[PDB]
Order: structure tokens, then C-alpha cells, then sequence
């Protein structure tokens, strides 16, 4: 029983999140979020290694919740009637990294690099696990302040990782590839790049680059602020225009303005503590 | 200055 093993508190961020409730687990004091997705809203469906059918959420979460820091973790979930509830680990005190950028603005390269190598760090870990996020964004990723730790979260629009090609999407379409908004066609890996493109602009613009198709599909990238010659040329590489002249994560983590990243700890003292 | 927002996925 659900109500028995948690205590279920108020709505997190008034719905920006989804359904998602303050918690805490009774057994241990445990901080929890507490997530509600309606069955009639849920597109996706998968199967549990035993064959159980739940939401393709829950199938990516599970595949993903082995210790790595990096993603959020699904501590356990239930089926109602009409919904499956999510209990996911809390972290405290956090701040979405949207809201991080809102009100510090542009944020300095060292701080941008910290963050960004976590968000490649976070998705290679979902790809090594064999699950596509499809909806990086600012906003899909919480900030530790105390712990200067990064944690990917919403897997809503995610699905298996495969090598062949996509042909469906429901992220977020300013963070989504030219070759989607042309041709409805995309391949899991080049398409995150893209995204991870327009995630370090953000960071270190203050905010994303494009917001209609037509500048998606243009080709130029305008830089709002002072940005490193170094840093542009990354962004640059990652929102290439064909999804073939796009970085590997490899050659992103391997590129000069990647190098020398702060650790977790060293991130929170200099530039949240 | 310009105009920030959020964008829904869905
Ligand atoms: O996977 C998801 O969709 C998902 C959504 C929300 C959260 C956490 C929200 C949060 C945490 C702590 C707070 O103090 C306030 C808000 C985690 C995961």
C-alpha cells in the first residue's frame, strides 16, 4: 500500500514537474517525489523483465536506477486503477537548471564545463544502459546546491535505445534536430548531440539559440554573449546541420574546452556554496 | 532584455 510506506506531502513546483508530491518514506525518513502519470495519457508502453506491462517510463527508469549519481533514481512504483505512481529519490536542497540560468544568467565557462561534463556523463550512463532520454533540456536537469551534483530527470519521453532510425518524437521541439523538423527522421545518439548543443548555449548565452524551425533548420549560430573561441566551436560541431558532421560523445568529452573540469565538490564551493 | 521561457514537450 502506497499510503502506508509514505507520507505524501504538497505539489512540487505547482505541476511544473507534472503531478508530482513532496514525500517521505516512513521507514526511514527518506526524502521522496512522489510522480503521477494517468493511464489514459501514457502513449508508450513497455514490459518489466518478468513481463509485467507498466509505462515505458518506468521500463527506462528501472534500466537506468543502478547507483550512478548522474540520473534520478526510482526508488519503487505502484499501479492504481487509472495511474501508476513513481517513487523517486529527493535530492535537497535542489534548483532546476533552468531556473539557475534565469536568475544568474550566463553562466561563467568553468561553471558551464563542470555542469555540462555531468549532463555527458549522466546520458552516456542512460545510453550504456540501453535507454534514449529524447528530452534534454535546462529543465529536465536538477542541481544539488550543497553536493554540486547534476541529476537528469523525466524519462516521459524517452524510449529504447536502438540503431536504426526514429520516426516518432514528443520532447521538446527547440531542442530537437533539423532532421526531425525536415523529415520526421532522426537516429537516437546524433539527435542527444543536437540537444546537448543547444543545452551548452543555454548555459553559457543564458539562453537557447533557436526557438523557430526555420532558424532549426538554418544553419547559423548567432552568440549573444562573450563566449570562448573554443567553446563556440564545440557548440558549432555539436549543432552541425547533418547529423554525420556531429561529435561522438567521445570527441565532445575529448575536445580542449572539456578539459581540466572541476569536481562535483569543487563546483559546489566556488560557485554555489 | 529578452524574453526567456519554457518550452512544454508532451
Ligand atoms: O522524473 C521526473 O519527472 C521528476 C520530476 C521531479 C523531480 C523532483 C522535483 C523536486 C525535487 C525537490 C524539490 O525540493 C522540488 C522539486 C524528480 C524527477
Amino acid at each position: 500500500p502506497l499510503e502506508s510506506q509514505y507520507q505524501v506531502g504538497p505539489l512540487l513546483g505547482s505541476g511544473g514537474f507534472g503531478s508530482v508530491y513532496s514525500g517521505i518514506r516512513v521507514s526511514d525518513n527518506l526524502p521522496v517525489a512522489i510522480k503521477h502519470v494517468e493511464k489514459d495519457r501514457i502513449s508508450d508502453w513497455g514490459e518489466l523483465p518478468n513481463g509485467t506491462r507498466v509505462p515505458m517510463e518506468v521500463v527506462l527508469l528501472k534500466k537506468v536506477s543502478s547507483g550512478f549519481s548522474g540520473v534520478i533514481r526510482l526508488l519503487d512504483w505502484f499501479e492504481r486503477p487509472d495511474s501508476f505512481v513513481l517513487i523517486l529519490e529527493r535530492p535537497e536542497p535542489v534548483q532546476d537548471l533552468f531556473d539557475f540560468i534565469t536568475e544568474r544568467g550566463a553562466l561563467q565557462e568553468e561553471l558551464a564545463r563542470s555542469f555540462f561534463w555531468q549532463v555527458l556523463e549522466a546520458v552516456r550512463h542512460c545510453h550504456n544502459c540501453g535507454v534514449l532520454h529524447r528530452d534534454i533540456k535546462d529543465e529536465n536537469i536538477l542541481i544539488d546546491l550543497n553536493r554540486g551534483e547534476l541529476k537528469l530527470i523525466d524519462f516521459g519521453s524517452g524510449a529504447l535505445l536502438k540503431d536504426t532510425v526514429y520516426t516518432d518524437f514528443d520532447g521538446t521541439r527547440v531542442y530537437s534536430p533539423p532532421e526531425w523538423i525536415r523529415y520526421h527522421r532522426y537516429h537516437g545518439r546524433s539527435a542527444a548531440v543536437w540537444s546537448l548543443g543547444i543545452l551548452l548555449y543555454d548555459m553559457v548565452c543564458g539562453d537557447i539559440p533557436f526557438e523557430h524551425d526555420e532558424e532549426i533548420i538554418g544553419g547559423q549560430v548567432f552568440f549573444r554573449q562573450r563566449v570562448s573561441s573554443e567553446c563556440q566551436h564545440l557548440i558549432r560541431w555539436c549543432l552541425a546541420l547533418r547529423p554525420s558532421d556531429r561529435p561522438t560523445f567521445e570527441e565532445i568529452q575529448n575536445h580542449p574546452w572539456m578539459q581540466d573540469v572541476l569536481l562535483p565538490q569543487e563546483t559546489a564551493e566556488i560557485h554555489l556554496h | 532584455a529578452r524574453k526567456r521561457r519554457r518550452h512544454p514537450s508532451g
